[PDB]
């Protein structure tokens, strides 16, 4: 389970913002061999994206931290 | 990674740099082989190779040569994919003059030149003599000189003297144009002249000398002497079966223009005389012309074929040219379609996906998966598992479409639901299985509809479709507030049945310990699904704020209404199921919900009734019998009788007592008295019929009937069908207009005649044929308002501003039709609100007004708001988030990105398919209050009015007012103000057939001039029945009496001179024609005085002629400054409205016309919102007269009540924004500091008065006016030329863009689109605002 995309929404309350800080996850997750800090429930990368912006785990600078430290 | 297309004149410089070879064989191919021929139009020395990575000869055929080109026969090494950029060019001998440049509307080389389009025509044909260089002789340049008389300018002159005729004549008056020169003796010669028809054909051609200048384009590319050669991939010549070849029509024409040029340079080695050179050299001109474009003053050639021809320019215009042929379509890859099937156990969220098509939609992300999972090590191998259908390949596929979404959409797109992602299971069919409940955003019925699917493939995408375009997200209506997924005739029909209580049925006065009771009774056969009870019910309450408390009660309800409260969210009471559960019950329980508890557990509720509306529909087995469409047993009686009426009134026609016209109204209206009375009475019957038993009785209850449950509920079926199933059918229509006589008595259950069922086939086809038209009228309505608000997009977050229009209820009629709540609601206010006390407030500032603030401002006697909306906005290029509000499919405010001005077109050309005074009386109880009425009392006790911009007013008991009635001139008031009035008594009273005057100053009064023999005549009626001072026609008046007007002399009664106060001449009014004078002369009555009595389209093209804020028929005439208004001339033909204001010194005069009847008379004083003549007005004069606060109120008002009457609902949000760019440019009234007469937008008009304020002028004089435009003028102001050149002529914006050097930007969202960019609405402002901020910065 663990898929909503009204709670992830309503952090940010933006609708637009969401679907870019998804995409710069769900290529981590897919491309590069990243960990999620969520467990593994079957899920694909492109949702398993948005259950760490509805819990809070990630946001604009983690993002961006865990990127700057692979290259 | 481009940006800034720009376009320009070539130069026979940069054409020879575009080509890699110039062509000089007319030729293709060889006959024997079919290899490319050298200096031919197809040349694989020119362009590129035929074969991969091969030559012609065959030296080289590897990859390890590529810039290697072979001497022999062979070309340079290329990918064979270079034919379609490898250009070429043709040296012409002779220049030829572009036909673009030439033919348009206007003269691109006449006004460069100052000469005649048709002049221009006679040189170039090698027919006249042009000088060059005049100087010193006896003629001057725009003299033309013919065979005899250029003879003889050799003979005089000798010296200083030289002519030319052709293209190269013209060439040579574009050399020395003198740029830099000739603006200099344009500027010092425009002001002399003072008339119109000269100022705008030197200032059309100064602004065309500018352009020439700073673009660099230099007039002498206007003629061309090399012309470039289309690759030769863009016009192929291909084999087809059987060894025929296919070519187009481009390389005849090419080839035509070769044999002409090789012809004439041939023609000038051989020492050949002027008559016959001039001749090859006019051919060539043709020839290149007829390349170009097509249907000019050159016809095409047209040899074994029908259609004339397809030149080159034919390729982009002429609805079919391959720029417009994009933007109406383009073929898609990963897509497909079927048919649609309703699937009830389907979650929301999901669809149902054959296998069959999963397997092709999916093919490239299997072949993906065997690779790696390891199932096959080739994707040759991985292919031919797909065709075997090995049973591993199932497990992949299921694992592919487990988190990927598919979009689905009909093929009507009118609106943005349109198009839904959902989540694909596999089904065993070839039917695409659909959610029951997105049916209705859809308008998809299972009657063989299609629909078709398309397969997001990058991960950008696939959040796209999960965070936007889910069904799931869409829940409201984007036009509305309402829920647009709600239970349909087969859900709600399921839930009427379960929640409708029954007098006495089994299991009556039983209680219940707790719901799980109430289903374990029912289920158990020993209580019916609604009998009377007591349950004891355990509910939450979310009224508090964060507090979840519970509550424990007893309640009084069903048993079928405690079984709905099982799937009810905790957040919601139980009150809400306490109802019958119509469908407007219930789509307001949807509302409440998504407002209480959210998304998450609405998603999930919606699910549960259409599960239970299913399930408790099919265990009630209703069905529609025979027996169901009981007829009333009065119904002959009324039939009968009207029949007999009927009877007595042909016996009157035929005795000569009526006519053929008094007897139709007799009979229609008779007709349809007596069908209103038997659908009264049938429903009487219908309603009511159901009788019980409770320990011995006989009760009537609401029937319970399978007709009545279905239109009750609101499920199918109206009370116009019903009454065509039991009652009368009634009065049929005609295609003509009329009505006939014999009306229907029959119904569907008893029969129609033979007579009867062919008068209904008129109004039958008449509705077929008019939906022809209403999917070809509103889908061309709906592309004018996206063409024009397309731009618009919400880009700033707030403006701060403190401008905005005042809302007030509609309070036209007896009661408010549309109150404050949902006016109001989503709109952030302006100005703060006041109570009617001092220093208290209720909005603290601009606030979002939500559900929670509607009934704050309901308990409170506010009835006034000033809210933001977007035409009045400030922010320039854009719209603020702030002045839009929250009505959208989202509960919050609206987000920086939303494209709100394509969601507002498509908000108002969906529903366009359903699209086709004596006295007044106060109806409630409340005080009258009366707002811009002048009155004078009387001695009587009564009051007239003498002006008309105000109204008449009721004021409830809180300070609203509820009811506003309009009063006509001179209309006498019964009540006073500030009383109590009486609900159903008249408070005023009018006379519609007679207009009446009125009187300042009492006086013995007398008609001067009234002889009773030629300006007046005295009337007498039957035994005295008219004693009075009756006036005369115009046109009975003697013909040296004509001149002398009747008028009336106002005199006090002590003989010293009255004269109005403000107004210097004397109250002298003229008497006109056809009036009645009451008063005698020498007596009148103190006050109110009537001395002269004066005597007396809907549906889709109203509201498409209402956006393009047209002129009507019968312009009404209003009044221009606030002043007493008179009369003029009336025998000479016209009407001299002349008007002295009393406040100001400024007389302005007007004219008007003799056919339309004016309804003010003389030495009455009219304000400037005041109405003259009756009649439409057009919406330009009340912007100008009044402003554009009064605009978005008069047209806002009359789109809706054309929306309003066929029962849908658009918020006024979506008016507003197409009203905003229609009120966006602006015209200077003075010249002096404008190029032109004509105005420019308003956002290059304000940005230039901050600089020439605080710079080195003082003062700002150059000042401008607001005015309107349709949605066809404003959609043309389009700075850019690539999305111009789509909804308007293509071959007309690219000859304006060419010669000014127009560098077009990509920041729109037409342009993004045929160009392949991101588009800057929705999630793409990320990619133009990081390109910002990276491009004019560091
Ligand atoms: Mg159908
Ligand atoms: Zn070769
Ligand atoms: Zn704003």
């Amino acid at each position: 389970a663990r898929v909503t995309v009204e709670d992830c929404l309503d952090n940010v309350d933006n609708r637009f913002e969401l679907v870019m800080l998804a995409t710069k996850r769900a290529r981590q997750l897919a491309t590069g061999g990243k960990e999620p800090k969520v467990a593994w429930e079957n899920d694909k990368p492109t949702v398993v994206a948005l259950r760490e912006i509805a819990s809070g785990l990630v946001d604009e600078n983690v993002v961006q931290q865990e990127d700057i430290v692979e290259d | 990674e481009f940006d800034a297309i720009r376009i320009g004149l070539a130069s026979p410089e940069m054409i020879r740099s575009w080509s890699f070879g110039e062509v000089k064989k007319p030729e293709t191919i060889n006959y024997r082989t079919f290899k490319p021929e050298r200096d031919g139009l197809f040349c694989a020395k020119i362009f590129g190779p035929v074969k991969d990575y091969e030559c012609l000869c065959g030296k080289y055929k590897r990859l390890k040569h590529r810039g290697v080109i072979c001497e022999k026969c062979g070309v340079e090494v290329a990918l064979a994919k270079v034919r379609r950029e490898r250009m070429g060019h043709i040296e012409l001998a002779s220049p030829v003059a572009h036909i673009w440049f030439l033919k348009s509307l206007p003269s691109r080389i006449g006004l460069l030149l100052d000469m005649t389009l048709r002049d221009i025509e006679r040189v170039l044909y090698f027919e006249s003599y042009v000088v060059i260089d005049p100087g010193m002789t006896t003629l001057e340049k725009g003299q033309l000189l013919n065979d005899e008389q250029y003879f003889e300018a050799l003979e005089e002159f000798g010296d200083d003297f030289d002519a030319r005729m052709g293209a190269e004549a013209v060439h040579e008056l574009l050399n020395a144009i003198d740029l830099e020169h000739e603006i200099g003796r344009l500027r010092e010669e425009i002001p002399q002249t003072n008339s119109e028809t000269k100022i705008k054909k030197l200032s059309k051609r100064l602004k065309l000398m500018e352009a020439f200048q700073g673009s660099g384009n230099k007039p002498e590319w206007m003629v061309l002497t090399v012309l470039p050669v289309l690759p030769p991939d863009l016009r192929p010549l291909v084999p087809l079966d059987g060894g025929r070849f296919a070519t187009s029509d481009l390389n005849d024409l090419y080839r035509r223009v070769i044999n002409r040029n090789n012809r004439l340079k041939r023609l000038l080695d051989l020492a050949a005389p002027d008559i016959i050179v001039r001749n090859e050299k006019r051919m060539l001109q043709e020839a290149v012309d007829a390349l170009l474009d097509n249907g000019r003053r050159g016809r095409a050639i047209t040899g074994s074929n029908k259609r004339p021809l397809k030149s080159l320019a034919d390729m982009i215009k002429g609805k079919q040219g391959r720029f417009r042929q994009n933007l109406l379509g383009k073929r898609v890859d990963y897509s497909g379609r079927s048919v649609i099937t309703v699937g009830p156990t389907l979650r929301l969220h999901q669809c149902g996906l054959p296998k069959k098509m999963a397997l092709e939609l999916f093919k490239p992300f299997i072949f993906g998966k065997l690779e790696g999972r390891g199932m096959a090590t080739t994707i040759k191998a991985a292919k031919k598992m797909v065709e075997r259908e090995l049973p591993e390949v199932w497990d992949v596929l299921a694992e592919v479409i487990r988190e990927h979404p598919v979009l689905l959409n009909r093929a009507p797109t009118l609106h943005r639901l349109g198009i839904q992602a959902f989540e694909p299971v596999l089904i065993e069919g070839k039917a695409i299985q659909l959610h029951p409940l997105v049916c209705a955003a859809y308008n998809a019925d299972f009657d063989g509809d299609q629909m078709a699917v398309h397969v997001p493939l990058t991960l950008e995408a696939q959040l796209e479709a999960r965070a936007l375009m889910m069904s799931t997200n869409n829940i409201l209506s984007p036009a509305n507030g309402e829920p647009i997924i709600v239970p349909s005739q087969d859900v709600v029909m399921g839930l009427y049945y379960m929640t409708r209580e029954a007098i006495n049925a089994k299991g009556e006065g039983m209680a219940f310990a707790d719901l799980q009771e109430v289903d374990r009774a029912y289920r158990s056969g020993q209580a019916s699904l609604h009998a009377r009870v007591k349950v004891r019910i355990n509910e939450k309450i979310k009224g508090e704020d964060g507090q979840l408390t519970a509550n424990t009660r007893i309640v009084d309800t069903t048993v079928g209404r405690a079984l709905l409260f099982q799937v009810v969210p905790a957040g919601l009471p139980f009150d809400v199921v306490n109802q019958s559960m119509k469908k407007k019950a219930i789509s307001k329980l949807i509302n409440h919900c998504y407002r209480v508890v959210g998304l998450k557990d609405t998603v999930i509720f919606a699910d549960q009734l259409m599960y239970t509306g299913f399930a408790y529909s099919t265990i009630s087995g209703v069905s529609i019998g025979v027996n169901d469409f009981v007829i009333p047993d009065e119904k002959a009686r009324i039939i009968n009788a009207a029949t007999d009426e009927v009877k007595e009134i042909e016996s009157q026609y035929a005795s000569g007592l009526v006519t053929q016209g008094e007897k139709y109204n007799k009979v229609i209206d008779l007709w349809s008295k007596a069908n209103d009375e038997v659908s009264k009475a049938m429903m009487a019957n219908l309603s009511k019929e159901k009788v019980v038993d409770r320990e011995g009785k006989e009760v009537d209850q609401e029937s319970f009937n399978s007709m009545y449950m279905m239109a009750d509920s609101g499920a199918r079926g109206s009370a116009a069908q019903i009454r065509q199933l039991a009652g009368m059918r009634g009065l049929m229509a005609k295609p003509d207009g009329s009505i006939i006589e014999t009306p229907i008595t029959a119904n569907f259950r008893e029969g129609l005649n033979v007579l009867q069922y062919f008068i209904s086939t008129h109004g039958a086809r008449k509705g077929l044929a008019d939906t022809a038209l209403k999917t070809a009228n509103s889908g061309y309505l709906t592309r004018r308002l996206v063409d024009v608000a397309q731009d618009l997009v919400v880009t700033e977050i707030d403006c701060g501003t403190e401008h905005g229009l005042l809302m007030s209820p509609h309070i036209e009629g007896g009661d408010v039709v549309e109150p404050l709540g949902e006016r109001v609601l989503g709109r952030v206010i302006a100005r703060d609100v006041f109570k009617p006390g001092s220093d208290e407030v209720i909005v603290p500032a601009g606030t979002l007004i939500d559900e929670k603030w509607v009934d704050f401002l309901e308990v409170m006697s506010v009835d006034e708001v000033v809210v933001r909306s977007p035409i009045t906005c400030e922010t320039r290029h854009g719209i603020c988030a702030m002045c839009y509000g929250r009505d959208l499919a989202r509960g919050h405010r609206v987000n920086i990105g939303e494209a709100v001005g394509v969601i507002a077109a498509q908000s108002i050309g969906e529903p366009g398919t359903q699209l086709t005074a004596d006295n007044v009386q106060v109806k409630n109880g409340g005080t009258i209050r009366l707002h811009n009425l002048k009155h004078v009392v009387r001695a009587d006790g009564a009051l007239v009015a003498v002006s008309r911009s105000g109204e008449l007013a009721v004021a409830d008991d809180f300070g609203r007012e509820r009811e506003r009635y309009k009063l006509p001139y001179g209309a006498v008031i019964s009540v006073k103000e500030g009383d109590k009035v009486d609900p159903g008594a008249i408070v005023a009273k009018w006379d519609p057939h007679t207009h009446p005057i009125v009187t300042e100053v009492d006086g013995t009064v007398a008609f001067v001039g009234m002889e009773e023999g030629i300006t007046v005549k005295r009337q007498t009626d039957e035994l005295t029945g008219l004693t009075n001072i009756e006036v005369m026609d115009p046109k009975d008046r003697p013909a040296a009496g004509k001149d002398i007007r009747p008028a009336v002399k106002l005199i006090d009664a002590a003989g010293k001179d009255l004269l109005l106060p403000g107004t210097d001449v004397p109250a002298q009014y003229f008497l006109p024609a056809n009036a009645l004078v009451n008063l005698t002369d020498g007596a009148k009555v103190s006050i109110g005085d009537v001395v002269a009595r004066i005597p007396q389209t809907g549906g889709l093209p109203r509201v498409a002629d209402l956006f393009e804020a047209r002129r009507p028929k019968e312009p009404s005439i209003l009044a221009e400054i606030s002043g007493t208004i008179s009369f003029g001339k009336e025998t000479k033909g016209k009407r001299r409205l002349v008007i002295t204001p009393n406040d100001g010194s400024d007389p302005y005069e007007e004219l008007i016309p003799k056919w339309r009847h004016l309804n003010v008379f003389e030495g009455e004083q009219v304000n400037r919102g005041e109405v003259i003549s009756d009649g439409p007005s057009n919406p330009h004069d009340i912007l100008r007269l009044l402003g554009v606060s009064s605009l978005a109120k008069y047209i806002v008002n009359e789109i809706q009540d054309v929306y309003r009457l066929q029962g849908v609902k658009i918020n006024d949000k979506h008016i507003e924004t197409i009203l905003r760019q229609m009120l966006r440019k602006v015209e200077v009234s003075e010249s002096g500091d404008s190029s032109f007469i004509k105005g420019d937008q308003v956002e290059l008009t304000q940005v230039l008065e901050e600089n020439e304020q605080l710079g080195t002028e003082d003062k700002f004089p150059a000042k401008y006016e607001r005015v309107l435009l349709g949605i066809t003028k404003a959609s043309l102001s389009t700075e850019s030329f690539i999305s111009a050149a789509s909804f308007q002529e293509t071959t007309r914006v690219l000859t304006e863009a060419a010669v000014t050097g127009k560098r077009d930007f990509l920041r729109g969202l037409k342009e993004n689109v045929v160009v392949g960019r991101l588009i800057p609405a929705g999630t793409g402002l990320a990619y133009h605002s990081e390109r910002k901020r990276q491009r004019d910065l560091g």
